[PDB]
RNA sequence: UUGAUUUGGUGAGAGG
DNA sequence: CCCTGTCTGGCGTCCTCTCACCTATGA
DNA sequence: TCATATTATTACGCCAGACAGGG
């Protein structure tokens, strides 16, 4: 299936190639209900639908059209393990060395 | 003379020491500590009187007002302690503080104030103690352990070997305030001074003498004696004091009035010495190189010029003393430094010291202290006068003044908290002369140099800090205060004390949840002393000393009874005379000898009064007037057991069970035991649960009566008199009128707690062992707890048991068990489970209490009422319903009503419900649905549970055989249990088998009584009987007075000892071996202990006679059915594919690491592969497994693990681009 | 399409 | 410039069981 | 309820590894 383990160093292009979405706001969840935050840490369109193949807030209930994004719901539409693949990126304003490189003696 | 449940079952008494002091009540500890906390006491000291004369009265900065103090009171708890418990309230009392504001007008400091107000004001609720020792935090009932931590007051240690790689020995000195900053002293290799502050970098030392306004010259005064270099006529004499050449080498010509002394070459010796001082030798003239290596020890300048000669600390060459011979400076004052004695340590430092004055002393002080933020002449000279010098931030104690004292040889006791110049010179002093050689270090595990705190010290210092914060608030409002429109609440505010004193008795490290499952258990988690803690050393660091016995351990702390594990000898416990003295150190008591006849008045010790002393030994014989009768006794003198003269002696042990706590001195023959089996027994007979049936250790110390009073699990009667006993409810005892009050005239009822949960899930009960009108006396029992019997301490049952290998059953450890023990519930015991269902409203409305149970069909409806909740009493097992607890809208309705869990059976024996006021109360808010159900399961016994005796012979029941296969000796019984004798000479706990030949006697005696009582005689043989078996033997203490039993005391005391007669074998002072032979000799048993005994399988003899007795077995709560779990398939984690952890949640077991390595030691790599692949983690391949399992397919489909994906993420969220790379 | 939350983390104690 | 104290980081046993306890603020 | 964003204790024991100091 797969030989040897590469690891190596973390371009931008290949940060941005790994993301599926910026994430933007701090605000993790509503905390008063039990919806998210569009579009904070645990987003809808940055990474994916809680429940499986629904539109989290309205739209498909079956399994016909998987993907459609409305305008109301800014959400993907596939599997409940699928958000546990997605990363975001968080564009940080101003530019911060790594401590693993600057401090590993 | 007896009192009158004396006289039911009088114990046979070995032991031939007459005990002069009885038992201190063994819950002292707690119960003095936390009523020295809560007291009226007046002069201060100690308590809550200390807190509030600390704190107040409250002034601000010149704001004209100051909130004074008056009087402190506690009122009623409004919840009794049992109501408390099950409603899940602290056990508390409200704080009624009364403050007086009084408020100034302008310029009053002797001015009358304006205006005063005064009220009852409410601070906190302050958790009182039960009258056992515990408290009630949220319904659970908790203890606090006493901590064991270093004393305030200077320490001189020395770490010898270890520093500098090259064997030179360091001296460092701390001084551990009570309350403030550490400031520590010490060496370094370069033989140079250096203080730290709070363990902060490292600054010379006498940097802080430069700070306490000390010149150069005053150093050198304090720190050096002058030698006086008079100019003369030639070569500038010196006076010499003989006394400064001892040891060295004469490096010029000693001559004096015309005589040649001592020459060039030779040593000075001390006949020398003599001849200088017989010859009065004081000025001789030296050469010019004998003063070139010198140091000046003062200052001088040159008069006519008007500038300096040399500053003071400076050595001096041949130029410099051609620059000050011709100045007019007659006197040279210079620094004597031996190399031998008086080493030049001070006078190096200040070579290091890169300051002058005291002005750029404290800026460097402040620089070290708070860095970045600059250096003021303000700042630094109020932080360093507050550091030790203000009666806030810094205070010894007077614990820490009297260590202060004592270690510096002064000779008073009480002084003032904070330090001062003379103090801290001191100590430097005394750390100067360690180093020179006189005087010695301290070592750490020494019990005088070791504090104990308990709960009304550690309470009063979190309600110190509780109003520190309450009058940094009060400095707050009142300087914002509008007058006269505030009373002393918005000023004052009950939330921080409140809040900081839960914080310690809700969440501490000693603070902690009691082990109740025992009356021996509660009453030695109370004598508890803990080195941990905060403050004191963790576990997982320190260390070897520490963890060890030291030999100021005699007496204090008990050395046997220290859990095995991680903390050992950290969680030490408390002897059993050992009080805690005003200081908190731990006095013994000892019998004070003055000379020859040893005296009965008793006097007690701490470990820096016990050194100086000769203390001499509990077992030294003495004979009839306290003359020992020896001309030579065993005794210890600083730590040292050495054989002393017969007068020379000034204390002795008060008895011989002083050594042992109140765990390890219920083991009868623990003299005989190994120390390590006598560990594992102690920390096991902590672990007994509550039999159902309580039964009378036949061969016990006599300890057991104080430990089943004192621990306050019986119902000791208040006052005596006679008895009503409705006692259905509750006994009823009328009082004799010599203990009755005139008013209130007044009759004892006394409440007993039947079955209820304990904190171990044992069962707690008491039962009334006192008739219908019978007579009680103050101080005597009325209702037996859980594993007592008759006021005595029984925690297990005592049974026949046959030491010989049984057809391999009774393996390595195991126990081989007949029926017999099982057919009469002789260890059924029961256990307890509280359940709890709540309906809390998470999201889509609340949830519902109903009956009407979905999609479960007439298997819901069953064990409950017409419409909801388990009904009361049934045989519930597992998979039942007790409480339907279910939401619609949560079809899509759904069943979380709170079931019974898998494996357990029961009855239901109460439900409890203060829930939401709807269901058809007194709790707390939020929680709407309360429903506790109280289960009761009643465990047997089976193979797989771990039986244990007293000595530590552990044992997993193996097999439990019928009654016929069993050894049966020739009179026909089968022998109980059956043990293996080949752990005897390993494990060297000898004293097991004289506890079973001395049962075998007891039960010998109680087989002839019962003969004797059966087939019925008239009392006269009875009590010749029983009086031959009082007498029996060597000069004991008990005899009896039996012809005084009024001929029915005779019979009603044979009606309890025909199971057995109980004997008393105390602890280091116990029964010999020929009053064991003697005993089995008056029952009618062999004399060698060992009967021949048949096999009952074969009916054929056992070759070569094997030991039968009784030995006293505990059942250990570490049941096999909570232990036993399995899992094919249920529920995992969330960030995890894996399965879950534990038993509550339905788990599998961690395939650890080593058996990783375990399995590719061998070829199992399919094996291994299934382990972690498809029976663990990777989900596609556990769905295909499970279904190619049910198909009959046995092949696994592997796939990637979810976990290692898991760790490709968290990787690659750092700035790491971790792949997989080609097919 | 027929149902649900501890792991998380701390502290304390215990077993081998 | 080669020894050198000194300072900073980095280890410190596996498996299991029971219990309790969880941020403040706030117009 | 819905955004605002971090301070007043010390008490291990080696054992490598890097660093300023000085003969
Ligand atoms: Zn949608």
């Amino acid at each position: 299936e797969f030989d040897a383990i590469k690891i190596a160093l973390a371009s931008p292009d290949m940060i941005r190639s790994w993301s599926f979405g910026e994430v933007k706001k701090p605000e993790t969840i509503n905390y008063r209900t039990f919806k998210p935050e569009r579009d904070g840490l645990f987003c809808a369109r940055i990474f994916g639908p809680v429940k499986d193949y629904e539109c989290l807030c309205g739209k498909y209930k079956r399994l016909k059209h998987r993907g459609v994004i409305c305008e109301k719901c800014g959400v993907e539409v596939t599997q409940t393990k699928v958000r546990r693949e997605r990363m975001g990126h968080i564009e940080l304003a101003s530019p911060t060395a790594h401590i693993w490189f600057l401090k590993s003696l | 003379v007896y009192s009158y449940t004396e006289k039911k079952r009088i114990r046979k008494d070995f032991g031939k020491r007459p005990q002069v002091l009885d038992v201190p009540y063994l819950l002292s500890i707690q119960l003095d500590s936390f009523q020295k906390f809560i007291e009226q006491d007046p002069e201060g000291q100690y308590g809550l009187e200390a807190a509030f004369r600390s704190v107040f009265p409250i002034q601000s900065y010149s704001g004209n007002s100051e909130l004074q103090y008056v009087s402190y009171r506690l009122g009623e708890p409004v919840f009794d302690v049992q109501e408390c418990q099950i409603r899940g309230v602290t056990y508390s009392a409200p704080l009624r503080v009364k403050l007086r504001l009084v408020i100034y007008e302008r310029e009053a400091p002797e001015g009358t104030v304006k205006d005063i107000k005064e009220q009852e004001v409410y601070m906190g609720e302050i958790p009182l103690m039960t009258d056992n020792g515990t408290f009630v935090i949220n319904g659970t009932e908790r203890v606090i352990v006493s901590q064991l931590h270093r004393s305030p007051g200077v320490f001189f240690d020395s770490d010898k070997g270890k520093t500098h790689s090259s064997g030179k020995v360091l001296y460092n000195a701390r001084i551990i305030p009570y309350r403030g900053s550490w400031l520590d002293f010490e060496f370094d290799p370069k033989d140079n001074l250096f203080v730290r502050i709070d363990r902060r970098r490292k600054l010379p030392a006498t940097i802080i003498l430069r700070a306490l306004n000390y010149t150069t010259e005053q150093i050198l005064d304090l720190f050096f004696e002058k030698v006086i270099f008079e100019i003369r006529d030639n070569k500038l004499q010196m006076e010499l004091v003989p006394e400064r050449l001892r040891g060295e080498t004469a490096s010029f010509d000693i001559e004096a009035n015309g005589k040649v002394y001592v020459e060039k070459g030779r040593r000075i010796t001390a006949r020398h010495i003599r001849q200088l001082e017989k010859d009065d030798v004081k000025l001789i003239e030296v050469p010019v190189e004998y003063i070139a290596g010198k140091v000046v020890a003062k200052d001088y300048i040159d008069e006519s010029t008007g500038e300096l000669i040399c500053a003071a600390n400076m050595e001096l060459s041949l130029d410099l003393l051609a620059k000050l011979s011709q100045s007019g400076h007659k006197r040279i004052e210079t620094l004597f430094t031996n190399d031998l004695d008086h080493g030049p340590y001070i006078s190096e430092t200040l070579r290091v010291d890169p300051t002058n004055d005291r002005l750029s002393a404290l800026v460097e002080i402040y620089r070290m202290m708070r860095p970045g933020e600059p250096p003021t002449r303000e700042a630094a000279e109020s932080l360093f006068e507050n550091l030790f010098f203000s009666e806030d931030r810094y205070d010894l104690s007077a614990v820490g003044r009297m260590k202060f004292n004592r270690s510096l040889l002064r000779e008073e006791i009480e002084g003032s908290g904070i330090l001062s110049k003379d103090d801290i010179i001191d100590v430097m002093k005394k750390l100067i002369d360690i180093r020179n050689g006189k005087g010695e270090v301290d070592d750490i595990d020494h019990l005088g140099n070791r504090r104990i705190r308990s709960v009304g010290e550690m309470a009063e210092n979190q309600f110190r800090v509780g109003l520190v914060r309450v009058e940094r608030a009060v400095k707050e409002r009142l300087s914002l205060g509008d007058l006269d429109t505030l009373m002393p609440q918005d000023m004052i505010n009950a939330k921080p004390i409140s809040a900081a004193v839960k914080e310690f008795f809700g969440s501490s490290q000693l603070s902690q949840f009691m082990d109740q499952n025992n009356p021996l258990s509660e009453i030695t988690h109370k004598r508890r002393i803990s080195a941990l803690g905060p403050g004191g050393l963790t576990r997982e660091r320190a260390g070897f000393e520490v963890r060890d016995v030291h030999p100021t351990h005699y007496g204090r702390v008990c050395p046997i009874e220290t859990p095995e594990g991680p903390n050992i000898g950290l969680i030490n416990s408390l002897s059993v005379y050992a009080q805690t003295n005003e200081y908190g150190f731990l006095e013994t008591p000892y019998r004070k000898v003055t000379d020859g006849v040893v005296t009965d008045e008793i006097h007690y010790l701490s470990a820096i009064e016990e050194g100086n002393y000769v203390i001499a030994q509990a077992n030294s014989n003495l004979d009839e007037e306290g003359h020992f009768v020896e001309d030579l006794v065993t005794c210890r003198s600083k730590g040292e057991s050495s054989l002393f003269s017969r007068d020379q002696v000034d204390y002795m042990d008060v008895s011989t069970q002083q050594v042992v706590s109140v765990g390890a001195s219920l083991i009868p023959f623990l003299e005989h035991d190994d120390a390590n089996r006598a560990l594992m027994g102690a920390n096991m007979q902590r672990q007994a649960v509550p039999t159902l049936r309580a039964d009378k250790p036949l061969v016990g110390t006599g300890m057991e009566r104080a430990v089943a009073v004192d621990s306050g699990v019986t119902a000791v009667a208040k006052r005596g008199g006679v008895v009503q006993y409705v006692d259905a409810s509750r006994i009823v005892i009328k009082v004799n009128e010599d203990e009755m009050y005139p008013g209130e005239a007044g009759i004892d009822i006394y409440n007993l707690t039947k079955y209820t949960r304990s904190n171990q899930n044992t069962c707690i009960n008491q039962m009334p062992c006192v008739s219908l009108g019978e007579p009680v006396e103050r101080g005597d029992v009325l209702a037996d707890g859980p594993s007592t019997d008759l006021g005595e301490l029984a925690l297990g049952q005592n049974m026949r048991v046959a030491f010989m290998p049984w057809n391999g059953y009774n393996f390595e450890d195991s126990i081989l068990v007949s029926e017999r023990v099982v057919q009469e519930d002789r260890f059924t015991t029961i256990h307890i489970q509280e359940l709890a269902c709540v309906s809390r409203d998470t999201k889509l409305g609340p949830e519902e209490i109903t009956a009407d149970i979905p999609n479960v069909g007439e298997a819901a409806l069953s064990k409950l009422d017409e419409s909801g909740i388990v009904y009361i009493g049934a045989e519930v097992t597992g998979g039942d319903i007790l409480v339907g607890k279910v939401t619609p809208k949560g079809s899509d309705v759904k069943d979380s009503s709170l079931r019974v869990p898998n494996g357990v059976s029961g009855t239901v024996i109460d439900v409890q419900v203060f829930t939401r006021d709807g269901v058809e109360d007194d709790l707390a808010p939020g929680v709407l649905k309360i429903v506790k159900v109280y289960l009761a399961v009643k465990r047997r016994i089976q193979p797989g549970d771990k039986m244990a005796g007293r000595h530590g012979n552990k044992g997993v029941i193996s097999k439990i055989n019928p009654i016929e296969d069993m050894p049966y000796d020739e009179n026909g019984t089968p022998v109980d249990i059956v043990l293996n004798p080949l752990g005897v000479p390993s494990r060297m706990n000898i004293g097991q088998i004289l506890e079973t030949h001395l049962g075998m006697a007891a039960k010998g005696i109680g087989d002839k009584i019962n003969a004797m009582l059966k087939q019925q005689q008239e009392v006269a043989k009875l009590r010749e009987f029983i009086q031959r078996a009082y007498d029996l033997g060597a000069d004991v203490r008990q005899k009896v007075d039996l012809s005084t039993f009024s001929d029915e005391e005779v019979m009603r005391l044979a009606e309890n000892l025909r199971k057995g007669m109980p004997i008393a074998t105390p602890v280091f002072d116990g029964a010999k071996e020929a009053e064991i032979k003697e005993l089995l000799k008056l029952g009618d048993l062999p004399t060698s202990g060992q009967i021949r005994l048949y096999d009952g399988r074969t009916g054929e003899q056992f070759e070569r006679p094997v030991t039968v007795g009784y030995m006293y077995m505990l059942k250990l709560n570490h049941l096999v059915d909570d232990k036993m779990h399995a899992r094919s398939t249920g529920s995992y984690s969330l960030v995890t594919q894996q399965p879950l952890g534990g038993k509550a949640q339905f788990g599998g077991q961690r395939f650890g690491e080593m058996e990783v390595w375990a399995l590719e030691a061998y070829g199992a790599a399919y094996t291994l592969q299934e382990m972690l692949t498809v029976k663990s983690d990777d989900v596609n391949g556990r769905t295909k497994m499970y279904k190619n399992i049910v198909d009959g397919n046995h092949q696994m489909e592997p796939g990637m693990p979810e976990s290692f994906n898991v760790l490709l993420k968290e990787i690659r969220s750092l700035g790491i681009n971790i792949e997989l790379e080609d097919e």
